[PDB]
């Protein structure tokens, strides 16, 4: 269930593919509005590779629905993201999150 | 202290009410920590254990009005300190979203106080209860073992506080009575997370009333965001502009929300 | 349970003078309508994102302290339940997001235009961004205290207030029945900008510490016997106001009975109720307060520009707001009204 709230305008001339690394600057929030990771803090954008499993199921999935310098509410349901089990003192177990990210670019 | 026959409770006495030197001035209580609802919403053991819907009890003691006690929820932001406070002053809004052809689909009001005048519903003291349903998202209020036709809707998460506001008129003014309904768990059970499952009703240290201060201290920020402003369009209007970013790092109480 | 640490950003909120209330013979048209352009917002210049809000404020609720405040901090317009606003794709109140559906559907950006639209009559407040109205509007907020304008900027923006309609020119035509913003500034003073409720003021020399600011509330805007001897002394004073007729022009008898019809109300003020100036000019102010409790029972209401038909009048507001020329021009016709009782020869107990 990724219903993304178009916070910026994207340009939509590209989309991401397989095989290409995608750049973002996430910034998360959990459903009752507290922050728990925020990239943007650390300053260096976060590079992944789309196709693999290197990131969770709905950050993919919403990556491939937006685009190119497009900011949008990434919402995931328990189910797509962590679940019962989640990573200890960060996620509280089947707990929804509220993804803020934007795409730089895509190479 | 907890009795056998009467659930623990909290009770507030005037000092000096007989004497003409003490004040009479308005006052207002919170209970400590909030009650939260569920983030998404839709004596028996098995329907105690599945209840969602929670009961604090408040008693008016004798020899005093019940036009001057108003009993209900509060929001965590709540700034309201008028010295003579009415439920028609309070401050609230209602939104209402439509469509493109100006149908009404969704419509939703909030304000920042939930309470009924206990004038509104009336020489013995009577109970006023409030029941409230986390996964329901509204709430029902039976006072004196009566139902009200009043109630309210509330936001799937937010905030709320046990409150009443009542003006000195007696020595023994008000008591805040914590008992469970037969089939409503206590609100102990939501206060805290351990006792969750718990029917007996319980008051732990945490709990107490808070009253409002009118003023309180603050430190003054060291760098202020500076502002620029004039009017610098004859048929452009005025313009404000500011380029310099300034950060500070704060605190967050999770009980209240507060910085 | 333990006390979770993050930082913010400093937000500060700036409005005009301009104060917009409902009262029961307050002189305030009940719509107004004004616009906001963004010349340039930064998206991101400081960790957490920047929020450009554009709304509504009560004069007497809105607290902006700049600090922590309520919920996480940065509290904007739409904090508190006393003001309102939104962000540009959320509506803002009670520091809650109200999602609302519009056809843009993208937060404010540089060169977009954002106007507002309230009624105070009927208590609704609606809002169009580039020329199209949001698809949710505001609804039931309570008439007490005055209104105005309000923008809550977050450590970066270049915006420009499109209010005042003789001072900028409108992007977009009002709808019908919104009188502009610039329509309902104060004649005391003049149009400018300055913080809400700002404690410190940065001075020359060194910051200047400012104490609470006083300001008008909308009570503001609120606006029997006739003896024998003083009947004889309204005839004195019938042919003092001839007189006083016949120097207007710049004594005959009906005239002076037009000007003792003119000055009955006088007459029945004084009936009703140094010292003869102090007295003088309490009487003035009754009788501008009746004049504008006239017009309010006329339909007249203040503006900046007086329109016949719009039943305009740049002389509808109280005494105590009334300008320095309408006061003096009343201080000198109860000045002769004083010069034609001493010349009757009976004073009353000042």
């Amino acid at each position: 269930g990724v219903e993304i709230e178009t916070i910026s305008p994207g340009d939509g001339r590209t989309f991401p593919k397989k095989g290409q690394t995608c750049v973002v600057h996430y910034t998360g929030m959990l459903q009752n509005g507290k922050k728990f990771d925020s990239s943007r803090d650390r300053n260096k954008p976060f590079k992944f590779r789309i196709g693999k499993q290197e990131v969770i199921k709905g950050f993919e999935e919403g990556a491939a629905q937006m685009s190119l310098g497009q900011r949008a509410k990434l919402t995931c349901t328990p189910d797509v993201a962590y679940g019962a089990t989640g990573h200890p003192g960060v996620i509280p177990p089947n707990a929804t999150l509220i993804f803020d990210v934007e795409l730089l670019n895509l190479e | 202290d907890g009795t056998v026959d009467t659930p623990p409770c909290l009770r507030l006495a005037h000092r000096t009410w007989g004497s003409q030197n003490s004040l009479v001035e308005m006052l207002f209580l919170r209970l400590s920590l909030p009650v939260q609802f569920h983030q998404h919403f839709r004596d028996d053991p098995e329907i105690i254990l599945n209840t969602t819907t929670y009961y604090y009890s408040v008693r008016v003691f004798a020899g005093q009005e019940p036009s001057c006690v108003w009993v209900g929820w509060v929001t965590p932001d709540y700034h309201q300190h008028d010295m003579n406070f009415d439920l028609s002053k309070v401050r609230a809004v209602t939104v209402t979203m439509g469509d493109e052809q100006g149908n009404v689909h969704s419509s939703l009001k909030c304000s920042n106080c939930y309470m009924v005048w206990g004038g509104d519903f009336v020489h013995t003291d009577l109970v006023i209860g409030c029941l409230v349903d986390l996964a329901t998202g509204l709430m029902t209020f039976t006072a004196n073992g009566k139902e009200s036709n009043t109630f309210f809707q509330v936001e799937p998460n937010t905030k709320l506080f046990p409150a009443v506001f009542v003006l000195p008129t007696h020595q023994n003014v008000i008591q805040f009575e914590l008992g469970k309904q037969k089939n409503i768990m206590p609100l102990s059970a939501a206060m805290f997370l351990s006792e969750r499952k718990n029917p007996a009703p319980q008051c732990p240290p945490r709990l107490e009333v808070q009253m409002l201060m009118p003023v309180s201290w603050s430190r003054m920020p060291n760098h202020f965001l500076q502002v620029e402003t004039r009017r610098a369009g004859e048929r452009l209007g005025w313009a404000v502009q500011c380029q310099d970013p300034l950060t500070m790092m704060a605190l967050h109480i999770p009980e209240e929300n507060r910085c | 349970l333990l006390l979770q640490t993050n930082l913010i950003n400093y937000v500060t909120s700036i409005r005009p003078n301009i104060f917009v209330g409902r009262a029961e013979g307050s002189t305030q048209y009940g719509k107004w309508y004004f616009e906001v352009m963004v010349d340039e917002v930064v998206p991101f210049l400081t960790a957490q994102a920047t929020h450009l809000r554009v709304g509504w404020a009560l004069t007497e609720g809105y607290s902006p302290y700049p600090g922590g405040g309520e919920g996480w901090g940065g509290n904007g317009v739409g904090d508190d339940l006393y003001s309102y606003g939104f962000d540009g794709l959320h509506l803002w109140t009670g520091h809650v997001a109200r999602p609302v559906t519009s056809p843009g559907q993208h937060l404010l950006a540089p060169e977009d235009v954002v106007s507002c639209c309230l009624d105070l009559s009927v208590p609704s407040i609606s809002f169009r961004i580039n020329g199209c109205p949001v698809q949710g509007v505001f609804e039931a907020f309570n008439l007490d205290g005055l209104f105005f304008p309000v923008v809550s900027f977050s450590a970066g923006v270049k915006v420009r207030f499109l209010l005042g309609g003789r001072h900028g020119e409108f992007k977009f035509l009002p709808p019908p029945g919104y009188a502009p913003c610039h329509e309902a500034v104060l004649p005391r003073e003049r149009l400018r900008l300055e913080p809400i409720k700002e404690y410190r003021r940065e001075g020359p020399r060194g910051p200047h510490l400012v104490g609470p600011s006083r300001c008008l509330s909308h009570t503001d805007f609120v606006p029997i016997v006739l003896p024998p001897h003083l009947e004889r002394i309204r005839e004195k004073l019938a042919e003092n106001i001839h007189e006083l007729w016949a120097l207007t022009r710049i004594l005959p008898e009906p005239e002076r009975n037009y000007n003792l019809q003119m000055s009955g109300e006088t007459l029945k003020t004084l009936l009703a109720l140094p010292a003869q100036t102090t007295l003088v000019d309490r009487l003035a102010e009754n009788g501008h307060n009746v004049w504008a409790r006239d017009r309010v029972a006329q339909g007249w209401s203040y503006s900046a520009v007086q329109d016949i038909p719009a039943r305009r009048n740049p002389r509808l507001v109280p005494y105590r707001l009334l300008d320095e020329a309408t006061k003096r021009s009343n201080r000198d016709s109860l000045c002769q009204a004083v010069r034609t009782l001493l010349g009757y020869g009976y004073n009353i107990e000042p």
